[PDB]
RNA sequence: CAUGGAAGUCGGAAUCCGCUAAGGACUGUGUAACAACUCACCUGCCGAAUGUACUAGCCCUGAAAAUGGAUGGCGCUCAAGC
């Protein structure tokens, strides 16, 4: 556990030094937006998030230092990690909004809104309209490009998405997420 | 590119573990091509990535590249 | 011929199992003690060789 | 080491009702009725709050213990089949010789039997008759399924394994011969 | 580094650092090779015990013979057994 023995100094150093603490709500995020972000705002402010601490801020608030540590207890729940940084906060309420990725789907990813195709020309090979004749769309092929007459349903709000559709997804670029970083109440703001 | 000087032509059926290069500022120099392109805070960890980067051939003479790299006493720059 | 998903299935039941090595019983793949009195409970069990 | 007291609790949705009496189960709703007879195990029923039922034993071993668990999961699984039913779904497996089937209709009572010929090219004719309660149907959706539904996943489980047990290749080598009927997928009614 | 080609994955010998709680000169698949997928590993849920060897009490396998058969017999299970 040497890195739980640095991280108890870690965070006991970083604590006192930093009077603004900034909570930030992360979850199912991908390794390269952590590492993006980092690279942006490695010249002010450190990240860093980790496992519960269930009693580990309530040591905190036994001894004086920071009477309002304890005033923060209940706000830890799950997943949630905290940014320390120097700058304003209205200036951080925005900075860390930055690169939100469009994540594709999963083949059978639940999509919140209905997903609609609209009519226009592909202009890929026609060589995949297997793929369309799977799903039974009215495609016409034109001037070598596949061209979709009439407007399909794809998969109705809330109902698991078929997988060739889902699979169709990832060549057309079209899909209903958008992952970005999630902000939490902080200070009771 | 350095390689222990050309490689004959048509003499790596055999072993070819004959690619022993110098230890100097040399690599260094080099280094800064890369400009420590994953993060590296100011290049100090690039620097001794790319130290001790020729892990196989050993640096030079008793000097070993594993050593330099963790031995923090050199100039950054 | 048969479809690789469908050998796999009809496969499943009749060729992925233990043999224990002193009743000649078959067993569940994850099995660790045969389950059957004559020879004891024993644990020394043997994985089923596949034909090829 | 002999314990004390060990405790579980069934939830039950608002839609179906069930009663105990004498430790015989009888739970019913709007999919039908179920009875089951729990004599054989000493266990004390309970209601716990307005929608919970416990169920205890008393200074029991760890054997006694052990069996607590399994009339908890029965009664879940019971719950759950009065109120979405159960499904399975059986595919045919050939490879040369083609396997046809027959499930003719009710025959004068409530029972179906499923008649079974040309099973690796014979000519027997096998004959299996249902438990009562399971409807066996042929799909439409595709081709090469078997459909099994009912109430009770004892019986149609039951079925479904005596339709698997009766296609058996004799004096054969059965990791060449994967003839057969086998079972591919269990779920329930709805969703 | 050899290499149609082998970006970890015919292969030879090495096997480091960046940033993290963790994500590899790679755990396999895959592939011309990659990529991809997965694995390892940490975290999201959870809510108190776990894992690995040994020791000895009862019970069980090891335990096959000839007229019908003997804890003395019937019988006995919080024993009428130890
Ligand atoms: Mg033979
Ligand atoms: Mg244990
Ligand atoms: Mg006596
Ligand atoms: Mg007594
Ligand atoms: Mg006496
Ligand atoms: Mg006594
Ligand atoms: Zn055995």
């Amino acid at each position: 556990s040497g890195n739980k023995a640095g991280y108890f100094d870690k965070l006991k150093g970083l604590l006192e030094e930093y009077p603004s603490i900034f909570v930030v709500s992360v979850d199912n995020v991908s390794s390269q937006q952590m590492h993006e972000i980092r690279k942006a705002l490695r010249g002010q402010g450190v990240v860093l998030m980790g496992k519960n601490t269930m009693v580990r801020r309530a040591l905190k608030t036994f001894m004086p230092d920071h009477p309002e540590y304890e005033r923060l207890l209940p706000f830890v729940k799950g997943n949630v990690g905290f940014v320390f940084t120097n700058g304003d906060l209205k200036e951080v309420r925005e900075k860390i909004l930055s690169n939100r990725i469009k994540a594709p789907a999963r083949a059978g990813a639940i999509a919140p809104v209905d997903v609609w195709v609209p009519a226009g020309n592909t202009g890929m090979e026609p060589g995949k309209t297997s793929f369309f004749q799977a799903l039974g769309i009215p495609t016409k092929i034109a001037r070598g490009t596949i061209e979709i007459t009439t407007d399909i349903k794809l998969v109705e709000a809330g109902a698991k998405v078929g997988p060739s559709e889902a699979t169709l997804l990832n060549m057309l670029n079209i899909s209903p997420f958008t992952y970005g970083m999630g902000i939490a109440q902080v200070y009771d703001q | 590119a350095l390689k222990e000087p050309p490689r004959d032509r048509k003499k790596e059926k055999n072993i070819k573990h004959n690619k022993s290069v110098s230890l100097d500022e040399i690599i260094e120099i080099a280094r800064t091509m890369r400009f420590k392109s994953f993060s590296k805070d100011l290049k100090g960890g690039v620097k001794e990535i790319l130290g001790t980067a020729f892990s196989v051939g050993c640096q030079v003479d008793g000097k070993s590249p594993k050593a330099i790299s963790d031995a923090i006493e050199a100039g950054e720059i | 011929i048969i479809e690789p998903s469908l050998k796999a299935l009809a496969s499943k039941f009749n060729c992925d199992k233990m043999i224990c090595r002193k009743c000649y019983a078959r067993l569940p793949p994850r099995a660790t003690n045969c389950r059957k009195r004559k020879c004891g409970h024993s644990n020394q069990l043997r994985p089923k060789k596949k034909l090829k | 080491m002999r314990y004390i007291h060990s405790e579980e609790t069934i939830p039950v949705p608002e839609n179906l009702k069930v009663s105990i009496k004498s430790r015989l189960v009888t739970v019913e709703g709007p999919r039908g009725k179920l009875q089951k007879d729990l004599s054989h195990i000493a266990v004390n029923f309970s209601v716990v709050k307005k929608g919970v039922i416990g169920l205890e034993i008393h200074h029991g071993s760890r054997k006694d213990v052990a069996a607590l668990r399994t009339v908890r999961t029965i009664i879940n699984n019971m719950i759950i089949g009065v109120t979405k039913g159960f499904k399975y779904k059986m595919r045919y497996v050939y490879a040369h010789f083609p396997i046809n089937v027959n499930v003719e209709k009710n025959a004068e009572t409530g029972c179906y039997e499923v008649e079974i010929r040309n099973f690796i090219g014979e000519k027997i004719v096998r004959k299996v008759v249902m438990a009562p309660g399971v409807e066996v149907e042929i799909s439409k959706a595709q081709k090469d399924e078997l459909i099994l539904s009912g109430n009770s996943l004892e019986a149609v489980s039951q079925s479904a394994a005596d339709i698997q047990q009766i296609c058996k290749v004799r004096n054969k080598d059965i990791r060449k011969f994967l003839d057969g009927i086998y079972v591919s997928e269990k779920g329930n009614i709805v969703e």
